[PDB]
RNA sequence: UCUUACUAUAGUCAGGACUAUAAAGGUCCGAACGGGUUAUCGUUGCAAAGAUAUCCGAAGAACUAUGGUAAGCGAGUGAA
RNA sequence: GACAUGAGUAACAAAAAAGAGUUUAAGGUACCUAAAAGGUAUCUUAGAGUCUCGCCUAAAGCUUAUGGCUACGUCAAGUAACGGCCUCUAAGUUUAUAAUCUGAAGAUUAUGACGAUGAGAAAACUUUGGUACCAACAUUUAAAAGUGAAAAUUGUGCAGGAAGGAUAAACCGUACCUAGAAUCUGAAACAAGUAAGCUAGUAGAGAAUACGAAGGCGUGAAUGAGAUAACAAUCAUAAAGGAACUCGGCAAACUAUACCGUAACUUAGGGAUAAGGAGAGCAUGGAAUAUUGUUGUACGACUGUUUAAUUAAAACAAAGCACUUUGCAAAAAGACGAUAAGUCUAAGUAUUGAGUGUGAUUUCAUGUAACGAUACAACAGCUGUCUCUAUGAUUGACUCAGUGAAAUUGGAA
RNA sequence: AUAACAGUUUUAUUAACCUCUGGUUUACCUGUUGUUUAUGUGCCUUAGGGAUGUUACCGUCACUUGAGUAAAUACAAUAGCAUAAGCAUGGCAGGAAAGCUAAGUUAGUCAAAAAUAA
C-alpha cells in the first residue's frame, strides 16, 4: 500500500537511492506490488537521474503483506521500486535486490529480464 | 415550545398506551397457600423458614 | 458580576468601621445615627 | 456497533467488577447462601460453580487458583477443600441454585434472588419442599407430581438423603409450622 | 536495617487490633475491676 | 501485624485471682530471672532514688491514666501513653485543672530501685493491653463492642478503674519476669513489701482483692501542701 | 474586609546544578506557592470565571498574613 | 396573586466502590392465639455495629485559627503543658489640651491619650554602641552519633537592616465544624476559595513519583437496580503510509551515569549537557523524571509589568544615555492645601531634587552574543491530523423504582 | 477420439461476508518492576546461651539510633524465602480464540426484453 508522500527505495542502477511517491497511476486504491506510480527523486548515489526529477516507477516490494491466489502471503522489510519512463522501459539496466512474484502476472517482462531475484 | 399544549394532545401522551398493566402471573404457595408471583419464592415463608434454620441446627 | 469581597473578613474591622463608637465620636457619624434613630432602626451600627 | 457483551458489566469498572464477584463467592462459602439481586446472583453463580470444580481437583494449581478467588483463603480454604469437596464429590456439576425472590430492597424494587449451595445446611428448596410435605401429611392431602419431583431432587445426592428430609418434616410438624396454611382444596374459592 | 520503623504498625484501640508483639503480660487474663 | 487474644480462662503468676477467668495462681511459667532470685536488687545503672516510688495520674473527668517515674508528668507521657481513641477524645495537652495524682506506690527497699522499674513496666504493659486487646470487655462488663465508635472511645479512655486493677495484679506477682517475687532457692518464694498512697480511699476498692504484702495509706506526699485534701471513706 | 499603590509589624520559598565565595547571582532544572500560554469541555455550567491537560516564574522588581493611609465639583491609585 | 404548559421531561455523572451478615427503639401489616397479651416473620422511620473490598494520605487524617442561623454542664494564678485582660510602643487615630491658620464646617504643629500584625521578670517549682546589634544569608554551639528547633558565637555582601517600656492568686476565652461527605466565603447540602503545626514506613537528592500504618471516607434516597443502540465526553490500542489533514503540525505522538570528545560565533561570562562516540526471558522491566529537536529570520537587549473575568504582546517598565530646570538668606525647584498656616521633597544641597525624551553594549538610526508560553520559514523525527476508520473501556444517553426543574406559550382540529 | 498437465483482463462503485490476511482484545495464558496485606516457613550454638528483633527505663530543648539498665521471646518474632491478591493506564511487556471489523474475501453492475428520441 503505497500512497502520496510515501518514500521508497530504488533498486536499479539509475542513480536514484530514495524516491517519494507522488501519484498512483491508473487507480484510486493504493499501489501494491507490481503497480505503476509517479515518484520524485529525493536522494542520489555517490544519464543519471538528478534529485528532483519526476519519473514513473513500479512497486516491486511492499512492507504490507500481499496474499496470493494460493493462500501464500509475502511480506518484505521495506518498500522498493525501479524507475521507468512513461513508455514502460526500465531507465536502469540492472536490478540489485529481490522483487515480488506479482510482477510475473502483471506483464513486467522488462523488469524481470534484468535478472532480479524473486521471493 | 412555540405554543402551549392543549388538554387533548397532553392527555393522549399521558394515557393512550400508558395504562398500568395488571399483574396476572400470580400463583399460590405450596407450603402456606399465600398469593405469590409465579416462579418466585413466598416472602412470608422465606423469612419464616430462613429464621427456622437459624435457631435449631 | 458580584465578587467574594467578604472572604477573609474579620469582625474586628466590622467594629472599627461601622461600630457605635466610630459614629458618636465623629461629626459625620452623629448624622448617620440620628437618621437611623429618626427612622426607627434598632441596629444603629454593626 | 461492535460485538455483544460477553457477560454482565453491572455498571462497574473492570477491577470493581472482579472484586464484586469475589465477595459474593466468599460470602456464599462462608454463609452457604446470600440474598442479592438477580443479575449479581447469576454472575457469581458461574464463578462459584468453577471454584467448587477447582476444589475437586488434586493438583496444586487448583489449590493456588482457589486462593486467588477468595478474600480470606487462610480461613476459608480448609472449608473449600474439606466439607465442600466431600459434599460435591459425586455430583456432575450444578452445585449452585439461584431462586427468584421478592425485592430485597423495596425502594428501588429491583428483582432479587437467592444464590445457595445445593445440599447445604441452608438449602431453601430443601426446606420449602419439607414444608409442603409437612402440610400435605398434616391435612390428609396427596402430594403433587411437582412436590414428588422436588422431594427426590433434594434427597438424591445429599449424604443422609431421605432420613435428613424426614427429620426436617418431623421438626416442622412438632413446631406447628403449617398452622393456618390454606388447604390446596380451597384455593379456587379465594379471591384476596 | 532489619527493624520495622513503624512501631505501631496495624495497631488500633477502637478496632481491638491487639498488641503488635508478645509482651510479658500477654499470657495472663486482664484484671477485671469493680465498675464505678 | 497484630495478634489479639481471646477471653479464655488462663493461669496467673500472681498470688490472687486478678480476674474471674484466672484458673490457677502462683504458677511458675519460667525459671526465676536473674534479679528475681536476689535478696537485694540494686540501682545499678540509673540515678539515685529512681525506682523507689511510682506515681499514677488520672483525668478526674474522663478517667484517662498516666504512669510516671517522676512526681510530675510532662508532654511526653501524654503522647507515649494515650493511644488514639477517637476525634475530640485525645487532649492536645495536659491541663493542670483536670489531672491529679491518682496513687503512689512506695517499696520497702529504699535503694532497690530495680524492683520499681519492673513494677512500672508491667503497669505500662497491662495498660497497653487494656486499650488494645480488650476481649474481656467486648461482650461482658462494659460491653464495648455493643457501643458506637464514639461511646466506645469514651469507655476506652476511662482507664481509671482498670489501672487500679492492674496495681492489685502487678503488686501480687502478675506478669512474667516480675521482680516483686523473691525466690530463696536454698525452694520457697515470697512477695516484696510495698505501700500504696491514695488520694481517695474509695479508689482502692476497684480491685476485688489486694495482696497481703501491700499496705494502704491515705494522702500522697506533697498534696496537702497544694491545698488538696484526701478523700476518706470513714470521714 | 474587593482591588491599586504605599505604610508598619511579621511569615514563607523540597531538592539538585553551575558560578569567584560557606555565605556576593532580578543564575539554572524543578515541588510547595504564585501565575494563566495553548487546546478541550462547560455555556438554563460543579462554577454570574469552573474542570482537565499543557505551559510560565519559583532568592526576587518575589509571594503571603494582620492593621494603617489615600476615592468621587477637583480626580484616589496606576511598570499606563 | 393563584393555577396551567414545557413534563412527570432535564437533573440528582469530582472517574473512590461497593458486597454479604448482625442489632436497637417506636410504629404498620400477616399468621399463631381468641383471656387480653405474648410470640414468629415482614415493612416504614430514626439509628448502631461486624466481616470483606476499594478511595485520600505533605489528605479527603489529627491539633488549632479567621469565621459560624451548628450546639450550650466548655471547669486554669503562672511555668513545664495558655491565650486575652494588664505594661510598652510601631504604622497610624484623636469632638484631648495649647498655639497658629481659616467663608462656617474645619486644617496645621507640639504635647497627651489611644492604637499590634511586635516587646514584656521568675518557675519542677516560681512570684555602653563592633566593649555593638538581633535585618537577610552562611557558619559554629546543649558532647555516644545523626536530625530539627531555640538562643547565642563568628563571618560575608551591600541594598547598610523598629519603637518604647523595662526586668495567694479576680475577670474573659476553652463546646463543636476545617471543607470528598451535614457547619467557614462563593445567594445553597456549590467539583471553587481560606491561616498555622504535626502529618507511620519503604524508596529516593527531595515535601518529586509509587505503595499506604493509623485515621477518615466510599454524601441527608441529594438516589437505587438494570441494560450496555445511535451519539457525546474522557480515554486505550492499531495493518501500510507518515502532514497526503488543516487558515496553521490545532490536538496527539516521538524525544530519553560524578563517562571519551565538542564548531561558527562571542559583550570573553557564554554558546555547551553543543554536535559526535556510549550504559531467565521480547525487554534489568511500573510511575515520575520526560519536553519534538536543530537551524535561520522579524520584533524587543536582558529578568520583569499590563486590560481581575475574550487581546501577555512587538505594548508598559527597565539599567544606560541625553536635555531642561533647582544656590537652599528664612519658600531650592516640583507636588499638595473651599486656603492658608503648613506638609512631602529633606534632618537632602548641583555627583541634590524634579520634569522630559531616549531605551544595555557596539557603530552613531543601525550590526552581533545572550534571552522569548512573541511572529514566521526550512530541515529531521514523530505520530489516527489525514488516506479511512475499526475495536475496546468508563460516565451519560435508554428502561424500572424514588425525588422533581427551566426558558417558552394570543388561541389551535 | 480419450487420459494427464499448463494458460485463459483492468478500473470504479454497491452490498453482503470473516475461510484467508490484518486491527481490536478491560473477568484468557505467560513474564515482570515498585509497594502493601494475609498465610506458611524462617539464624547459630550446647531446654540454655548468642545474632537480629521486642517492651520499659536511662538520656535530649525535643525526636531517632547506639551503649547501659531490667524483662519477655519463632509460643503471637527480625531480615530472608514461598504462595496469593490489591494498587500503580488492564502497572507494564509478549502472545491470543470467539465476536465486531477493513486495508481482507466473495458477488451484482459485467443476464435479458419492449416501447421510443434524433
Ligand atoms: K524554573
Ligand atoms: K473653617
Ligand atoms: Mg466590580
Ligand atoms: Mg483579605
Ligand atoms: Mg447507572
Ligand atoms: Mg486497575
Ligand atoms: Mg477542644
Ligand atoms: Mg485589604
Ligand atoms: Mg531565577
Ligand atoms: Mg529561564
Ligand atoms: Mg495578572
Ligand atoms: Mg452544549
Ligand atoms: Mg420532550
Ligand atoms: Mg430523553
Ligand atoms: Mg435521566
Ligand atoms: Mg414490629
Ligand atoms: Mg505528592
Ligand atoms: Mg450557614
Ligand atoms: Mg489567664
Ligand atoms: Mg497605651
Ligand atoms: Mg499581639
Ligand atoms: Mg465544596
Ligand atoms: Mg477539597
Ligand atoms: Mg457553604
Ligand atoms: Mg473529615
Ligand atoms: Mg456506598
Ligand atoms: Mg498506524
Ligand atoms: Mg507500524
Ligand atoms: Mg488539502
Ligand atoms: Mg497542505
Ligand atoms: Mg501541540
Ligand atoms: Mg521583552
Ligand atoms: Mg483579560
Ligand atoms: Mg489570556
Ligand atoms: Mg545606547
Ligand atoms: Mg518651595
Ligand atoms: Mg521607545
Ligand atoms: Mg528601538
Ligand atoms: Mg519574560
Ligand atoms: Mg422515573
Ligand atoms: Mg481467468
Ligand atoms: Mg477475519
Ligand atoms: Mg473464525
Ligand atoms: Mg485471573
Ligand atoms: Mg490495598
Ligand atoms: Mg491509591
Ligand atoms: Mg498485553
Ligand atoms: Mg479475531
Ligand atoms: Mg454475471
Ligand atoms: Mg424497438
Ligand atoms: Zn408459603
Amino acid at each position: 500500500m503505497i500512497q502520496l508522500k510515501t518514500m521508497l527505495n530504488c533498486i536499479d542502477n539509475s542513480g536514484a537511492a530514495l524516491v517519494e511517491c507522488a501519484m498512483v497511476v491508473g487507480q484510486k486504491r493504493h499501489a501494491s506490488i507490481g503497480d505503476r506510480i509517479v515518484v520524485v527523486v529525493q536522494k542520489q548515489r555517490g544519464t543519471k537521474v538528478k534529485r528532483g526529477d519526476i519519473r514513473h516507477a513500479v512497486v516491486v516490494r511492499t512492507k504490507q503483506k500481499v496474499q496470493r491466489r494460493d493462500g501464500s502471503v509475502v511480506r518484505f522489510d521495506d518498500n522498493a521500486c525501479v524507475l521507468i519512463n512513461k513508455a514502460g522501459d526500465p531507465i536502469g539496466s540492472r536490478i540489485n535486490g529481490v522483487v515480488g512474484q506479482e510482477l510475473r502476472k502483471k506483464k513486467w517482462s522488462k523488469i524481470l529480464s534484468m535478472a532480479p531475484m524473486q521471493a | 415550545p412555540k405554543k402551549k399544549t392543549s388538554h387533548m394532545k397532553k392527555r393522549h401522551r399521558q394515557m393512550a398506551g400508558k395504562a398500568l398493566k395488571d399483574v396476572t402471573h400470580l400463583n399460590r404457595c405450596p407450603a402456606c397457600g399465600n398469593l405469590k408471583r409465579m416462579h418466585h419464592l413466598c416472602s412470608t415463608c422465606l423469612g419464616k423458614l430462613k429464621g427456622f434454620m437459624d435457631r435449631n441446627g | 458580576g458580584p465578587r467574594p469581597t467578604m472572604s477573609g473578613a474579620t469582625r474586628l474591622v466590622q467594629k472599627r468601621r461601622h461600630g457605635f463608637l466610630s459614629r458618636v465620636k465623629t461629626k459625620n457619624g452623629q448624622k448617620t445615627l440620628k437618621r437611623r434613630l429618626a427612622k426607627g432602626r434598632l441596629r444603629l451600627s454593626a | 456497533a461492535g460485538a455483544h457483551v460477553k457477560y454482565r458489566h453491572l455498571s462497574r469498572s473492570s477491577a470493581h467488577r472482579q472484586a464484586l464477584l469475589r465477595n459474593l463467592v466468599t460470602s456464599l462459602i462462608k454463609n452457604e447462601t446470600i440474598h442479592t439481586t438477580y443479575p449479581k446472583a447469576k454472575e457469581a453463580q458461574r464463578l462459584a460453580e468453577k471454584l467448587i470444580t477447582l476444589s475437586k481437583r488434586d493438583t496444586e494449581t487448583a489449590r493456588r487458583s482457589a486462593q486467588g478467588i477468595l478474600y480470606t483463603p487462610d480461613q476459608l480454604l480448609p472449608k473449600l477443600f474439606g466439607e465442600i469437596r466431600e459434599r460435591y464429590a459425586n455430583r456432575p456439576g450444578g452445585y449452585t441454585r439461584v431462586l427468584r425472590t421478592e425485592p430485597k430492597d423495596q425502594y428501588s424494587q429491583a428483582p432479587s434472588a437467592i444464590l445457595e449451595l445445593v445440599d447445604g445446611p441452608k438449602d431453601m428448596r430443601f426446606a420449602m419442599t419439607a414444608a409442603t410435605v409437612a402440610r400435605d401429611r398434616e391435612q390428609k392431602t396427596e402430594s403433587t407430581d411437582l412436590t414428588k419431583k422436588n422431594m427426590d431432587k433434594v434427597t438424591r445426592f445429599r449424604k443422609d438423603g431421605m432420613r435428613a428430609f424426614e427429620d426436617m418434616v418431623a421438626s416442622l410438624r412438632d413446631m406447628k409450622f403449617t398452622a393456618g396454611a390454606i388447604n390446596p382444596k380451597e384455593w379456587k374459592k379465594l379471591d384476596r | 536495617v532489619t527493624r520495622d520503623n513503624s512501631k505501631q504498625r496495624g495497631e488500633s484501640a477502637l478496632r481491638k487490633s491487639g498488641t503488635r508483639w508478645k509482651l510479658s503480660v500477654s499470657d495472663e487474663p486482664l484484671p477485671e475491676p469493680v465498675p464505678r | 501485624s497484630t495478634h489479639p487474644t481471646t477471653a479464655i480462662p488462663k493461669p496467673t503468676t500472681a498470688v490472687l485471682k486478678t480476674s474471674p477467668l484466672a484458673e490457677e495462681t502462683a504458677v511458675e511459667l519460667k525459671s526465676p530471672s536473674r534479679l528475681q532470685l536476689k535478696s537485694e536488687p540494686g540501682n545499678k545503672g540509673n540515678p539515685k532514688g529512681h525506682g523507689d516510688r511510682i506515681w499514677a495520674f488520672h483525668h478526674i473527668e474522663q478517667g484517662q491514666v498516666i504512669y510516671s517515674t517522676k512526681p510530675v508528668i510532662s508532654h511526653q507521657h501524654l503522647i507515649r501513653q494515650q493511644p488514639f481513641t477517637g476525634k475530640n477524645l485525645v487532649p492536645r495537652k495536659i491541663r493542670k485543672d483536670y489531672w491529679r495524682p491518682l496513687a503512689m506506690i512506695e517499696l520497702a527497699g529504699k535503694d532497690q530501685g530495680a524492683v520499681g522499674r519492673s513494677v512500672y513496666q508491667k503497669l505500662r504493659e497491662f495498660k497497653k493491653r487494656h486499650e488494645l486487646d480488650w476481649a474481656n470487655e467486648a461482650e461482658e462488663g462494659r460491653k464495648l463492642m455493643h457501643k458506637s465508635k464514639r461511646e466506645r472511645g469514651q469507655e476506652l479512655n476511662d482507664q481509671k478503674p482498670n489501672s487500679v486493677a492492674d496495681m492489685a495484679a502487678v503488686l501480687a506477682g502478675a506478669g512474667k519476669g516480675n521482680l516483686m517475687w523473691q525466690v530463696s532457692r536454698l525452694v520457697k518464694r515470697q512477695l516484696r513489701r510495698a505501700t500504696v498512697y491514695w488520694t481517695n480511699e474509695q479508689d482502692k476498692f476497684h480491685a476485688r482483692e489486694w495482696s497481703d504484702n501491700v499496705s494502704h495509706e491515705v494522702g500522697i506526699p506533697g498534696e496537702a501542701e497544694k491545698k488538696r485534701m484526701p478523700i476518706r471513706m470513714s470521714s
